[PDB]
């Protein structure tokens, strides 16, 4: 689609959850509570990757609550961070199942979303070291109403739906219109009950060449 | 720094 | 429980 965020969002950014979410975030920055990602970065998902360019999604939760580790994109790291163990067993997987795919020196993933993978948390914030720190504001409510516009306003997108969260997230989503895979998450908590082996990426691409679209390749560039 |  |  010629869709973008604003088109959708406009009236969202309007709305009292929303307001009271990124007011409360604001005054917590303010009183000197580091906050990831900054401020500036919150919403890079929905900038490198448009409403109607969108292809797949990828769910996740939370940002990563380390200094310089998280940049608003899921499962990604700024250049220089090490590679974060979800993120290795992904690289695993795709070494196993996509050909000529090698280990990337890095986890930056800024080149994914720029071919259409949309890579959101569900939890937009955290303060550092706290997991689930901002779960309680409204950002829930926010990727809620995102995956209800994708689900809406395009066809034919793939959500890779990995872990009991996601899938949970993912459950109005319209089966028929679009292509949903589920799969167990890829931390090593989970990944080998059947993460490895679920065949995503290559799914993925196979969904988007039946529909006449180009693959994503899913060797991550660095700039 | 809201791309919306 | 996976925040990520």
């Amino acid at each position: 689609n010629e869709l973008t965020w604003h088109d959708v969002l406009a009236e969202e950014k309007q709305q009292p959850y929303f307001l009271n979410t990124l007011q409360t975030v604001a005054s917590e920055r303010q009183s000197g509570v580091t906050i990831y990602p900054p401020q500036k970065d919150v919403f890079n998902a929905f900038r490198f990757t448009e409403l109607g360019d969108v292809k797949v999604v990828i769910l996740g939760q939370d940002p990563y609550h380390g200094p310089g580790q998280a940049h608003g994109l899921a499962f990604s790291v700024r250049p220089g961070i090490a590679i974060p163990p979800s993120l290795l067993n992904m690289y695993k997987e795709l070494e196993n199942t996509i050909p000529g795919f090698t280990r990337p020196n890095h986890g930056y993933l800024e080149s994914w979303a720029r071919q259409g993978v949309l890579l959101l948390n569900t939890v937009l914030t955290v303060r550092a070291g706290q997991a689930h720190s901002h779960a309680s504001l409204g950002w829930e409510t926010f990727t809620d109403k995102v995956i209800s516009l994708i689900n809406q306003h395009r066809e034919g997108v793939v959500f890779l739906l990995w872990g009991s969260h996601a899938q949970k997230k993912g459950a109005i989503i319209d089966k028929q219109r679009h292509h949903v895979l589920k799969a167990p998450h890829p931390s090593p908590l989970s990944a080998h009950r059947g993460f490895f082996g679920c065949n995503h990426f290559v799914l993925a691409n196979q969904w988007l060449e039946q529909r006449g679209e180009t693959p994503i390749d899913w060797m991550p560039v660095l700039p | 720094d809201i791309p919306f």
